[PDB]
């Protein structure tokens, strides 16, 4: 049994973020590295020592080996935790990993590069009890979460359903998974356990199945790491995925038994990008101007490695947070999710939250119809065309506007009715002549109101008494911009020069 | 000594109406690569000025006249500046731009 | 910043004293700037060597204010004011004059 | 059953504001009295209300009976905690006590006095069925919480670990212990209960023993009050011990049937004391400067009774606070408590906090070996001699301390670049000369940073970019005093003069 003092994570965002909470939680210092585009990122914040790699691109530094090696050595950890993607799965790190002295939280060598070419592992899976495909109608993305520590024990902490995915990458995911009854449950469990043992799996993994309507399941691949999705599986539980990394790691073996392992309640998780809805998934990248995570509260949790004002990387993968929301039910996970991710606002750059808001709203996905087609059929009801909707919103936009800028108050007479830009005028009504800038459409508007009324904005909110039904919706401005959640798009409006 | 210059009861008698300070626009080293080595070489003044005034905004007075002498207002670390910078010979025109130009900010108190 | 050369200079430090430029580091405020004025004074003048001509003097916080200060270099022969030396120390008390600067002189010259 | 409406806290520091708090909780007044030298003190504010004393001698004060049992009765309480220490066992009070209309939270008279002589006691205990010594190699002292109420119900909260002592004073106290099985506990924690029904007892209390190598363990005497370290025995339960005094002291009999007595996890604690580590644990008492308590968080919590800013007297003991940590299991508490220790800062007089951090990190802590020799054992590992360390340190503290004075900024003009005190130059380097002073050796560094980068500082967190690898160790001042942590120790630096 060994003993870890720092723990270097290996990895950047809101995966090291993620695994820093934990080692912080269990007593243990974190190391963490950069690249050179990243000496001002969060996760170097957040870490108690942090090491300069390369310089920009992903190659010349979070996968050069040979540093993150000597880095972590020479800062004092005493074990690398990967993260995923990177330097996850490749035996040839985690072999000179663990050569080094250092504990690869991971499975060893030998495990990670089985499931390296699709040869190898049909292999051992066709002689594993393992499901393969003969040689599908609407299936869905079932994948299985499976642990296992240096002392042979290994259970299945239930799956996901993580069908829902843009042209092959993973958006919704969900646990446990909607269809699927008890047995068919326990059926891929050890299904995918058994798999388990056939590479002597040391850390936590999952493997990707495919189950169709016919009722059949089938073995897909396996990821050598901790899944990008693993909160959901953490929310259905009650166990904090990581953690158990840093305890097979050391020693030490699992907690709970097979038929421990439970399953109280429904969660529900999404992928936020820097993308774009409409533009056809063009991962943009520029800077965060704004950025207002819903706050915690019902059953609500957030992971994320980015804060509002922080520079969006174009080497990188432009994931900036993942919203996960649980329920009692499965109906109370999606309505309180979708709350949080209205509550949620990102402003100065193309981002997916509008689709994301839509897509958990679209009735398809309230009921059960999940298979991996569904982002391609219900298209047009996710990914609609735009269109420089009514002066209604003109209008709002305007009076918000103005009402975001003080005018300015001269210290000589602080106390100066010429500060109040009401617009005030003689015995017409108040003039306010403002030359606005909205996605890329300028209009002067002409803000003339002889009723006082109609807006008035509180904080980061902006509240409209239209016809005795008052509504109030967000609206915050930053610099030249301001950005106002207009029908659940997030707008830009700026100053024509 | 230190003392003495302690209880001098000392207030500051000038007064300018200066704002927050912002910095220039151009990290201010890149002058070094301004200047041309060949002294005898002509270059553009208001790369200069561009790398001293806040955030390097420069509103020049009779732009296009008298081109030989640049002429503006701006600020520097709060303060509020009347600029006079060569550029160039400097024919009659320069000149009386820029004794315009000191009638103004003499008469604002401007430095 | 060497003054009358390791030679004297040291000379001096024995005789118990803090020598110039170290007095001036030491009555500033801690950490504040310091602008000195014309460094290169009396540069290949004079036949003989004859660092910043003797006199170092600048603007800096004391108590903060802005002050100017003046110190002669006892190192520099022998402190004795040398023509440029009195230009300066001059010239010292005319930005002090313009610009309404208290004035501390560390004191410490020949003739 | 009889009711309380305010308890009287015949007491000072944190063990006033301990019973305090569940004072409160409970909805319950907290009337504490106080001595001369206390009418600022913090179990004082902490109290509804709240009576003079005598002066400052602990004699001439809170160990005036007569007095704290009139303030009580004058004061509306119903009842007295006497908390450890002071008059908590002596008949005496208790009698007069019980004998002014008040109950006395603790063992009736008759019990109190009864370990009061080793003799009447080893009369009990002989005569009671728990071994005595008769007339030991590598003693661990034991210990074991008993509660009865006035029902004859009496069950014990498990066990304690103590040996860890100075020249006998308790030092780091755990639960569980150790080594001891599950046999050898029901063992101890019978046989305390049974020198429980011996004298007949009603409050809380612990049962002293002396467990050897060859695995027997021996009366060594009783507390007839709730012991120093009853957080630690809280931890590992989940009960609320002085909730549970308050409780049988109306009558109300005891919830749990010793067969119900929880026991989950592990938890660790440690005596913050004002006395010195190396200068050979000299009391020292001058005035708090700097007291920053590590942030509540996992499993942490912190009994402490003083606010920075306070005088520390002379006349009572140099404890400051107790800090305790949990965990799951054994390490993840150490290491746990170890993260508090580093996360937590005192200055401005001589700590026990610098070696407290070492010995809980030290190897020996790791492994069981544990015994009331190990204070002494290790003596030189925990207490190395000192040094006026590198340069590498007057240069940190150096740059620290230019850092820490804004230079000044004049209402003329406030922007004035005048005030920035970055030494800057003509054209040579940013020079500013530093007369400084450490410890008792005055040194003026020479600040001559041609680079402007070395250390920045923010916050009360020094930040070091020593080589791609940036680390930062806190540091922060208050008055003329610098307080910067470096290795472990808290140095104060300060202005020559």
């Amino acid at each position: 049994y060994r003993s870890i003092q720092r723990l270097l994570v290996a990895n950047r965002g809101e995966i090291a973020c993620r695994v820093m909470r934990s080692a912080r939680a269990l007593g243990i210092g974190s190391v963490a590295v950069h690249s050179d585009i990243d000496r001002h990122a969060r996760h170097v914040a957040e870490a108690d020592i942090a090491v300069d790699l390369g310089g920009a691109k992903p190659a010349d530094s979070y996968l050069r080996g040979d540093r993150i090696i000597a880095a972590a050595l020479a800062s004092g950890a005493q074990a690398i935790h990967p993260g995923y993607g990177f330097l996850s799965e490749n035996a040839d790190f985690a072999r000179a990993c663990e050569e080094a002295g250092l504990l690869f939280l991971g499975p060893p060598a030998a495990a990670i590069d089985a499931m390296g070419s699709k040869s190898a592992a049909k292999a051992l899976m066709e002689e594993a009890g393992v499901p393969l495909v003969p040689g599908l109608l609407k299936p869905r993305h079932v994948e299985i979460q499976v642990f296992a520590d240096r002392h042979g024990h290994c259970l299945y902490l239930n799956e996901r359903d993580c069908s829902i995915q843009r042209r092959h990458q993973k958006v919704v995911e969900e646990a446990p998974a909607p269809g699927l009854g008890a047995e068919l449950r326990r059926a891929m469990g050890e299904a995918a356990v058994r798999a388990a043992q056939a590479i002597g799996y040391v850390g936590a993994g999952t493997v990707e199945f495919l189950l169709d309507e016919r009722g059949q399941f089938f073995f897909m691949e396996m990821n050598t790491r901790l899944q990008v999705e693993h909160p959901v599986t953490e929310a259905i539980t009650g166990l904090d995925l990581v953690a158990w990394q840093i305890r097979v790691a050391r020693g030490e073996a699992l907690p709970l038994t097979q038929e421990q392992v439970p399953l109280n309640g429904h969660a529900i998780e999404v992928r936020l990008y820097a993308e774009d809805p409409e533009g056809d998934f063009l991962p943009a990248s520029g800077r965060l101007m704004l950025y207002r995570e819903a706050a915690a509260g019902p059953g609500r949790r957030v992971d994320s490695g980015v804060r509002e004002g922080d520079e969006v990387s174009p080497f990188y993968d432009p994931m900036l947070a993942k919203l996960i929301a649980w329920g009692e039910t499965r109906e109370e996970a999606r309505q309180r999710l979708l709350a949080m991710l209205a509550e949620t606002s990102v402003g100065g750059l193309r981002t997916n939250l509008a689709f994301l808001r839509r897509i958990l709203g679209h009735p398809a996905f309230a009921a059960a119809e999940l298979d991996t087609g569904f982002i391609a059929r219900h298209q047009d009801d996710l990914l609609p065309a735009p269109q420089a909707l009514p002066e209604h919103f003109w209008q709002a936009a305007a009076e918000a506007w103005l009402q975001s800028e003080p005018g300015h108050r001269r210290d000589d007479d602080p106390h100066s009715p010429w500060s109040r830009n009401d617009g005030w005028r003689s015995a017409l009504a108040r003039e306010s002549d403002l030359m606005l800038r909205c996605r890329d459409e300028r209009r002067c508007v002409r803000l003339r109101h002889a009723s006082p009324s109609q807006y008035r904005l509180d904080g980061d909110d902006l509240v409209s008494r239209v016809d005795g039904v008052t509504r109030r919706s967000a609206a915050l401005r930053r610099g030249r911009q301001l950005f106002l959640e207009w029908e659940g798009e997030l707008l830009a409006i700026e100053a024509v020069d | 000594a230190r003392r003495c210059v302690a209880n001098l009861n000392w207030r500051k008698q000038g007064q300018l109406q200066c704002r927050a300070p912002r910095a220039p626009l151009y990290p201010a080293e890149e002058l070094y690569g301004v200047i041309p080595a060949d002294s005898k070489q002509p270059y553009d003044v208001r790369e200069v000025i561009a790398r001293l005034v806040d955030g390097s905004e420069f509103d020049e007075f009779k732009a296009l006249f008298g081109t030989t002498l640049v002429c503006g207002f701006a600020h520097l670390h709060g303060y509020p500046i009347a600029i006079l910078a060569n550029n160039g010979i400097l024919f009659a025109e320069a000149a009386q731009k820029g004794a315009h130009f000191i009638e103004l900010a003499c008469q604002r108190g401007i430095p | 910043h060497e003054g009358g050369g390791s030679a004297a200079q040291a000379r001096h430090s024995a005789r118990g004293k803090l020598l110039v430029r170290e007095r001036i580091n030491r009555l500033l405020d801690p950490g504040s700037p310091f602008l000195e004025l014309s460094a290169l004074a009396a540069h290949e003048v004079y036949g003989e060597e004859v660092a910043a001509a003797g006199i170092v003097a600048g603007i800096g916080r004391v108590e903060g204010v802005e002050c100017m200060i003046v110190g002669n270099d006892a190192t520099v022969k022998g402190g004795t004011y040398y023509p440029l030396t009195v230009k300066k120390h001059l010239r010292a008390q005319a930005i002090a004059l313009e610009n309404r600067l208290p004035c501390i002189y560390l004191v410490d010259s020949g003739g």
